[PDB]
């Protein structure tokens, strides 16, 4: 299952001032940018594109276009409509796309926060606020939901344009998107808080696909104290993770971390302390 | 929500062996933020950055990096200029951690 | 200059001809686009709203096109008669809401020049209410062949031409209207009236 | 959903305090002004989306907008100029796209108000001759010597205003062609079948209101103040 991500960033700081800027993302894979300053979004795969034509790509584009123009001045109007509710400066997120189900299911979203709060999606045929949404929003939902052609046109782009772009997509991009990028560790060693003890670390980088295992042992006892960080992104579109191990000054000596991951093809990378 | 900062090498360090170092900063909002990455508290020059992006929380990342050189001496650090801190701050690479 | 263009500025058409009246624009997006009729010194009335990418719409003896990739609409007034005469203004709204602005032409001026079937030229002389002195000319009931010339003399004072409309009679007249302070066989002797115009005495 | 402006003419002096009011009782929260001029769209000045609320539009400058109410959607002149000669135009609307138009203010800024001079009426009566020869009479209204053009003649016959019949000359002439502040005339026909004319029940009466000066306006010549007024001329029907 992939989930086709795209991301809008607004910013309005004052009733003149404001940039729009937008990243896609193919589970974890960047396809797209589109930066402020560029009349045109930007590939950032050779498969960018899917299985859309020249033609069916550009009439795509061309209505992305129309919509970042008219999204500014649309806040703008909405926010002298709130006033003096509601002030700059003003952030706007969007999130919308599609996750792909086996048997060409799908289900598409599209979600939006004001000042970084979840408030508004489009749901079915309209626009509406999520549990927890101030009140004074229903003036804009009332007319965003006057727009019949935005209504009509979100319906189409949601239902058919996402699901079809995206099924494409995983086709054109299917030998990066089932890369396998192999792990590199390496040990390293620090003081904690307490007193006399140490904080081991085992650093991997360089994986993917982002599912990975790594445990510190002594023999074939997993170290039941292993804390794995966060996965961390790398530069080349791989991951980076490390865990630690809370021990004893002296007791280091015997402790071994083993990496197990799908790039190995089972043969674990095991590093002695 | 004030910036957390992570200092991490694409490989294995080694003294006198060309490397990438990367600084990630996350959960921070709002988006603008000014970020250096410094070699003995100079800015680094030609630093390269990723598209800012937002996780499913809407809190926004970023990924700095640049080609570095470890050495004995070097130090290496990423400073981050946010709203909301009243001072810049300044996460030191160590290898170790 | 603008972002909507009318054509043609101005047209006269007789009555019962039909005309086509253009409206080109660059406004984006264009969500919908609207004729008004306006009438001398009068409002904004509203004749049809295209909506769709490749419309077409109706009303009584007006029918109208647009075509959203050409960014184009026409106009087409079928039979024209008198009241038509108006201009006709060209409006594009960027928004399927509140939030929209709307775009307007400039407008196209339509004159009809009305059809005098039973034409019956005179010059009559008409008496003020009040005072048995003061008197004007009234040149009627000729066809619209004829013009009506101003005077040469400064101190005589001629109209433009008028039609009037009888509504119940199904009657149209035009007229023209001279006084000074002087007589009505001498009044429009500057204009080329017809031949067998009728002046009582 | 009905949209009225108020006043519907206004002649004004350079530097005066002009303002053009509309009112809606539709319960709209967006309010515009526009104003039309020859050769131009109607060009946006200000709009408003709801009560404490005005925005500029695309030609602000030299107008102030107020909206004190829901229903109430002021332009101001403060300081008018003869640029600011115009027709303009309210409207109202809800969330939806349509803007529902008033039916228009003419507004005359002058340099000077010395030559302001209400019209003289006179009604011509129909001739005995086109009474014979066609069965019709013709009766006219001569509205003469009155400054500025801005003028509205209208029939009524036994107190109800008449079109049918009506022509009324498009624009006033120049009495005085050569000079810079001419007066000027207007003419106006109002043809009726002989045997209406002929009824001594029937009264007509031609009406010419006209736009001057304001109660408020300084009046520094000895001749009568010439104040917005409408002047007539009547007569009955008779065999
Ligand atoms: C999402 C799936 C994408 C899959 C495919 C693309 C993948 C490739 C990569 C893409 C990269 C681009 C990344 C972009 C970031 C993601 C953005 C997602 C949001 C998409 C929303 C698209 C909306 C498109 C429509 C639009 O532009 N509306 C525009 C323009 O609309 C006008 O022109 C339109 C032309 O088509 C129609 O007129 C013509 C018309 C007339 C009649 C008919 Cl019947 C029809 Cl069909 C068409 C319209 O009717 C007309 O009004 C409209 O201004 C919208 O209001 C714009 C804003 C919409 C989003 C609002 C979000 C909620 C904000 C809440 C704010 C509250 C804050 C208050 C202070
Ligand atoms: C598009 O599909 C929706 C229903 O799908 C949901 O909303 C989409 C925007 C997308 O997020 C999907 O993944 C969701 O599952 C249809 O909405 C229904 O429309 C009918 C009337 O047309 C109405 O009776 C239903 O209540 C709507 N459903 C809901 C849940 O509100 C919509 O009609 C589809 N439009 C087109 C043009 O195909
Ligand atoms: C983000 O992009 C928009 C669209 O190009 C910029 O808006 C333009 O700004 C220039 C002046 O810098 C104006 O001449 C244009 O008329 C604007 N375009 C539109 C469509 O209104 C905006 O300035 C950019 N933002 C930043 C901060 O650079
Ligand atoms: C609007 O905000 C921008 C960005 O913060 C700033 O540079 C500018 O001074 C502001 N403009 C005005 C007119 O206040
Ligand atoms: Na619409
Ligand atoms: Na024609
Ligand atoms: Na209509
Ligand atoms: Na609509
Ligand atoms: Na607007
Ligand atoms: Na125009
Ligand atoms: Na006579
Ligand atoms: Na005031
Ligand atoms: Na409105």
């Amino acid at each position: 299952n992939y989930t086709f991500r795209c991301l809008q960033m607004s910013s309005f700081a004052n009733r003149s001032w404001s940039r729009t800027d937008s990243v896609v993302w193919l589970g974890d894979l960047q396809t797209h940018r589109w930066s402020n300053d560029s009349a045109t979004i930007s590939f950032t795969k050779p498969w960018s594109q899917g299985k859309l034509s020249n033609q069916q790509w550009e009439k795509l584009q061309h209505m992305f276009q129309v919509y970042r123009v008219s999204f500014t001045r649309d806040i703008q109007e909405l926010v002298k409509m709130m006033s003096p509710k509601e002030d700059y400066p003003i952030e706007i997120q969007l999130s919308a796309g599609c996750e792909m189900y086996p048997g060409n299911a799908s289900e598409s979203f599209l979600h939006v926060a004001f000042q970084g709060k979840y408030v508004v999606r489009f749901w079915g045929t309209s626009w509406q606020t999520v549990p927890g949404a101030p009140s004074w929003l229903d003036l804009p939902i009332k007319v965003l939901n006057a727009d019949q052609g935005t209504s009509a046109t979100v319906q189409m782009l949601l239902n058919d344009t996402c699901p079809l772009f995206v099924r494409g997509l995983l086709e054109a991009g299917k030998s990066d998107l089932e890369k396998q990028e192999k792990p590199v560790a390496w040990l390293s060693s620090v003081p904690s808080s307490a007193h006399g003890h140490r904080q081991l670390v085992c650093h991997v980088s360089g994986f993917y696909p982002k599912p990975v295992w790594v445990m510190w042992m002594r023999g074939d006892q997993e170290q039941q104290g292993t804390h794995r960080g966060d996965f961390l992104p790398n530069a080349d579109e791989t991951w980076y993770l490390q865990a630690t191990l809370d021990v004893e000054a002296g007791e280091e000596a015997g402790l071994a971390c083993r990496v197990k991951h799908s790039s190995l093809g089972g043969q674990d990378i095991i590093l002695y302390w | 929500k004030t910036p957390q900062i992570q200092v991490y090498s694409r490989h294995p360090p080694e003294n006198g062996k060309p490397n990438i170092l990367n600084c990630y900063v996350t959960q921070f909002h709002p988006p603008h933020i000014e970020i250096q990455m410094l070699k003995n508290g100079k800015k680094i020059p030609k630093v390269e950055m990723s598209d800012m992006s937002f996780s499913k929380d809407w809190s926004f990342y970023i990924l700095a990096h640049t080609e570095f050189t470890p050495t004995e001496t070097d130090t290496y650090a990423c400073r981050v200029k946010h709203a909301s801190m009243a001072e810049p701050k300044t996460v030191y690479w160590d290898r170790d951690m | 200059k603008t972002q909507v263009e009318q054509s043609p500025q101005s047209l006269v058409v007789r009555q019962g001809e039909n005309c086509v009246l253009q409206c080109n624009y660059s406004v984006t997006p264009d969500n919908h686009l609207r004729w008004f009729k306006q009438d001398t010194g009068k409002g904004l009335v509203s004749l049809t709203v295209l909506v769709d990418q490749k419309d077409k719409t109706s009303n009584g003896r007006y029918s109208a096109t647009l075509d959203k990739d050409a960014k184009h609409s026409t106009l087409h007034i079928t039979a024209t008669l008198l009241d038509d005469t108006a201009t006709y203004i060209c409006v594009v709204g960027d928004r399927g809401s509140a939030l929209g602005r709307l775009h307007f032409g400039a407008g196209t001026q339509l004159i009809v020049i009305p059809d005098i079937q039973n034409p019956d030229p005179a010059v009559y002389q008409l008496r003020d209410s009040k005072s048995s002195d003061k008197s004007v000319c009234l040149f009627t009931d000729f066809d619209s062949q004829t013009n009506v010339s101003q005077s040469k003399d400064s101190d005589v004072y001629i109209t433009d031409k008028c039609v009037l409309d009888m509504r119940s009679m199904d009657f149209k007249s035009n007229s023209a209207v001279a006084w000074s302070n002087f007589a009505c066989a001498n009044a429009f002797n500057n204009s080329i009236i017809p031949e067998d115009t009728f002046f009582p005495s | 959903a009905a949209v009225t402006q108020s006043p519907r003419n206004k002649v004004a002096v350079t530097g005066g305090k002009v303002t053009l009011s509309c009112n809606q009782t539709n319960n709209h929260n967006n309010m515009y002004w526009y104003r039309q001029d020859t050769g131009h769209g109607l060009r946006l000045i200000h709009y408003s989306y709801g009560a404490g609320s005005t925005e500029k539009g695309d030609i602000p400058d030299g107008y102030k907008a107020s909206r004190p109410s829901q229903e109430n959607f002021s332009l101001i002149l403060e300081l008018a100029t003869p640029s600011q000669t115009s027709v303009y135009f309210c409207a109202s609307g809800d969330e939806g796209y349509t803007q529902y138009f008033g039916p228009g203010t003419r507004l005359l800024v002058l340099e000077d108000l010395r030559n302001v001079t209400p019209p003289k009426v006179s009604l011509f009566e129909p001739s005995k001759a086109e009474i014979s020869h066609t069965q019709k009479a013709t009766l006219v209204c001569l509205a003469t010597g009155f400054y500025p053009d801005h003028v509205e003649l209208s029939w009524w016959v036994n107190g109800k205003e008449v079109h049918s019949g009506v022509c009324t000359d498009p624009q006033p002439l120049k009495e005085q062609p050569a000079l810079n502040d001419s007066r000027y005339s207007l003419s106006s026909r109002l043809r009726v079948s002989a045997t209406f004319w002929q009824n001594p029940r029937n009264h007509f009466r031609c009406q010419v209101q006209f736009y001057g000066l304001s109660e408020n306006d300084e009046w520094t010549q000895d001749r009568a103040k010439p104040v917005t007024q409408i002047v007539s001329a009547e007569a009955w029907g008779r065999a």
